[PDB]
């Protein structure tokens, strides 16, 4: 037993960080740092141990030499009597939605259109989708594609943030991290039902998630689901109650990274943070919650039953399955 | 497909 030095993006993260950090009695604390970028860089230095990573960024830590340790596993939709930390995961659906009434927008009108991505590099939000478009137009120039973004983390001055809003005071248009209004999955969703973009690459979750009372917060609250569409490959549109049959991919969950020499200590430790403030840990919800943020998504997603093992001791590549790693791949040959 | 981005 050691200490484990968790990595927090921005300053969110950072104090739902510091909350953990004194429950767990110093067990585990905190490094912050302003982009999972940095956070991975930390780890890297072994000035932090892990953190927790959508597989856009597993790719990026990956090719660094970081290795997966859990994997988040939330309610699974097929039954099981399998302890959640067993069971094996099903990655989630990203997908694009729309608004029911921008009625004639489908997956062909997409060009020239306003976009809300989670940020660059993540799954749904980014490498999904633009790796589709740049395939089917033939053109790397993905960063003409849409008229205007919001795509947290690409510049500033580019179209690709155009949309972006920045904190309370609008400073920190586009960083990726959750200080900007329009990041990760709930900013994106909310840069669609507030008609900032034309089109949201969220994961299914998402919509159900922040829609018909799930969420109290104050744009979510009186969001109906029926008001959203999804949208298909195939051209057509469909209510999100379709997602199994009209989805752009299956992502692999978010996991946990660390360093190869520090993993069995962070799974360790986890397993015993989880016990205590995981869903329905001993001192959860009286003393933290180690998966609830108020619909933030701080640290792990809201949405997280339990951090599961992995099957296989896999490496980065086979956590992420040989056809998204090629899609990343042949998506970061365009710059 | 190759080196560490850092
Ligand atoms: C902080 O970590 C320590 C180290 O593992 C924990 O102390 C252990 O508690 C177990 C019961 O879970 C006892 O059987 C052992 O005596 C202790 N282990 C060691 C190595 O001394 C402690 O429970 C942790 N506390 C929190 C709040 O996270
Ligand atoms: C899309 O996401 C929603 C939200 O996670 C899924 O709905 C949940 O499904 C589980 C059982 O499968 C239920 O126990 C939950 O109550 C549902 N949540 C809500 C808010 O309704 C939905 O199944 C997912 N759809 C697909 C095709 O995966
Ligand atoms: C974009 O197109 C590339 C080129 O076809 C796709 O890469 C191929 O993926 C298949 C299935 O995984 C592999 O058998 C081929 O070897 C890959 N080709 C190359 C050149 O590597 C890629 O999957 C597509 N991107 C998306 C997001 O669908
Ligand atoms: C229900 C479900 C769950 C995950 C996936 C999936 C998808 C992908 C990919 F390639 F499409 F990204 N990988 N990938 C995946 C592959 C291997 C592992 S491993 N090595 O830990 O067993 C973990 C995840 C698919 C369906
Ligand atoms: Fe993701
Ligand atoms: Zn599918
Ligand atoms: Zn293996």
């Amino acid at each position: 037993y050691t200490r484990v030095v968790w990595c927090a993006v921005g300053p969110e993260e950072q104090k739902k960080c510091q909350q953990w950090s004194q429950q767990s009695g110093q067990n585990v604390t905190c490094a912050t740092a302003s982009t999972t970028d940095d956070c991975i860089v930390l780890v890297l230095k072994g000035e932090a141990d892990a953190l927790n990573l959508d597989g856009g960024y597993i790719y990026t830590a990956g090719k660094c030499g970081l290795v997966p340790v859990l994997a988040e596993n939330r309610k699974s939709s097929k039954h099981s009597s399998l302890d959640c930390v067993l069971r094996p995961t099903e990655g989630y659906l990203a997908v694009a939605v729309v608004k029911k009434a921008n009625e004639g927008l489908t997956w062909n009108s997409l060009k020239d259109k306003k976009s809300c991505h989670t940020a660059v590099d993540r799954t749904a939000g980014w490498n999904i989708p633009m790796g589709l478009i740049v395939n089917q137009t033939g053109s790397c120039a993905f960063d003409e594609f849409f008229s205007q973004s919001c795509a947290p983390g690409a510049d500033p001055k580019s179209r690709l943030c155009a949309l972006c809003a920045g904190d309370d005071q609008g400073l920190d248009k586009c960083v990726p991290n959750s200080k900007e209004k329009y990041y990760g999955y709930t900013g994106a969703f909310r840069c669609l039902a507030e008609d900032v973009g034309d089109v949201a690459f969220v994961k299914n979750d998402t919509v159900w998630e922040n829609t018909n009372g799930e969420s109290t917060a104050d744009w979510a609250k009186n969001l109906k689901r029926e008001d959203f569409r999804l949208l298909c490959l195939d051209g057509t549109r469909k209510p999100v109650t379709e997602a199994q049959s009209c989805h752009l991919a299956v992502a692999p969950n978010h996991a946990v990274v660390s360093r190869s020499d520090r993993a069995a200590h962070v799974e360790q430790v986890l397993l015993h943070q989880q016990a205590l403030f995981g869903k329905n840990g001993k001192n959860c919800p009286d003393k933290f919650c180690l998966f609830k943020s108020e619909t933030k998504n701080l640290l792990f997603n809201d949405n997280t039953e339990c951090l599961a093992k992995l099957g296989g001791r896999p490496t980065y590549e086979e956590y992420l399955g040989t056809e998204y790693v090629t899609a990343i791949a042949n998506l970061k040959k365009c710059s | 497909l190759e080196a560490c981005a850092f």
